[PDB]
């Protein structure tokens, strides 16, 4: 403490 | 220079997921990790491959379509510290392209390890459920069983007329220096009886000075769709602009967006009795702090008057990395 998301940048 | 595919000269070796179940939309992804060995040696140049099934992908809710489809991939490196080989990923082609620095060149027997993010693909596993995700590695297939429990959309105040609103950030270009974002609004999942609703899209959930996402005419456009069968919208929330089971009605809310008030946008819907989509395309600012949004829906009930009800979502994104080592003989 809704929804959350997840990615990837590489660097 | 990208050159020879040596794919036939390496070998992978105990793969495995990290975990084969999660949840997508609380932030929920895993890791695929294995060992190589190159039998034979090398050169400047040459290159192995991964590939990606449907189910999964790569980047996740980082956007590379203003980078060409191109994610830059953490250097894979020796012990004492010179690169072994440069790494990118295609998001189009789910190709991980591994390609040889010539560190490689006076070297022999190569022998290496890599740990890459797994996200889920929301537009081909777009429902929760048990999908084949068989990832290839150096002309090699390994077979996994993925599983995706989404947390549904279909979320609200429980009551018949109750307010009902859910969001997701689906994109986020991270890379290009456009700071720009995708996310997609689904207003009234329930699809409940609604009477003078309105929606409302914060880029900053409570506190202005803490989310990066800027909400104005300029900086933000949307695309306002009815949906014919709730039964058949996405649990990942993404949602084809091109659908038959959308119809585009942008252009019947021409007075009732407003950007007056600062990083929101108000939509009044008034009288609805079907789901909508929000395609929402953004931007955030070079603050270097977080994006983070909140999409609020208020509503009366259509029969009394009174039976006020609000309710709101907040979104927000986590980033995750990749890792590679390999060595070979300093001969
Ligand atoms: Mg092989
Ligand atoms: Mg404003």
């Amino acid at each position: 403490g809704g929804s959350s998301g997840s990615g990837s940048n590489g660097d | 220079a990208k050159g020879t595919n040596v794919n036939d000269k390496v070998t992978a070796s105990d793969f495995k997921l990290e975990k084969t179940a999660f949840d997508p939309n609380q932030s929920g992804n895993t890791f695929m990790a294995a060992n190589f060995k190159v039998t034979g040696q090398v050169k400047s140049g040459d290159y192995f491959t991964a590939k990606l099934p449907d189910s999964v992908t790569g980047n996740g809710d980082v956007d590379y379509s203003n980078s060409n489809n191109t994610m830059p991939i953490a250097d894979i490196k020796s012990t004492n510290g010179d690169v072994v080989a440069k790494a990118t990923y295609d998001i189009l082609t789910k190709t991980y392209t591994f390609v040889f620095t010539d560190y490689v060149n006076d070297k022999e027997n190569i022998n290496g390890q890599f740990s890459l993010p797994l996200f889920t693909d929301r537009a081909k596993a777009p429902k929760s459920g048990t999908y084949d995700a068989n990832i290839n590695i150096a002309d090699e297939m390994f077979d996994n069983k993925i599983t995706y429990n989404y947390s549904s959309p279909i979320a609200g105040i429980d009551k018949p007329n109750g307010a009902n609103i859910s969001s997701q950030i689906i994109g986020v270009d991270t890379a290009s220096g456009q700071n720009t974002y995708k996310q997609t609004v689904f207003v009234n999942p329930k699809q409940r009886v609604l009477g003078n609703t309105w929606v409302y899209i914060k880029g900053y959930q409570d506190k202005i000075e803490e989310s990066s996402g800027k909400v104005s005419a300029t900086d933000t456009k949307l695309r306002i769709f009815e949906v014919n069968d709730t039964s058949k919208l996405s649990d990942s929330y993404y949602a084809d602009p091109n659908d038959s089971n959308l119809k585009e009605v942008t252009g019947e809310f021409k007075d009732k967006i407003s950007y007056k008030y600062d990083n929101v946008a108000s939509i009044n819907f008034g009288d609805i009795n079907k789901t909508y989509v929000v395609l929402v395309e953004g931007h955030y600012d070079n603050t270097g702090k977080n994006l983070k949004t909140q999409v609020i829906q208020e509503n009366i009930d259509p029969a009394t008057g009174k039976d006020y009800s609000i309710f709101g979502w907040n979104n927000e994104n986590v980033v995750r990395y990749g890792g590679g080592s390999a060595d070979g003989d300093s001969a």
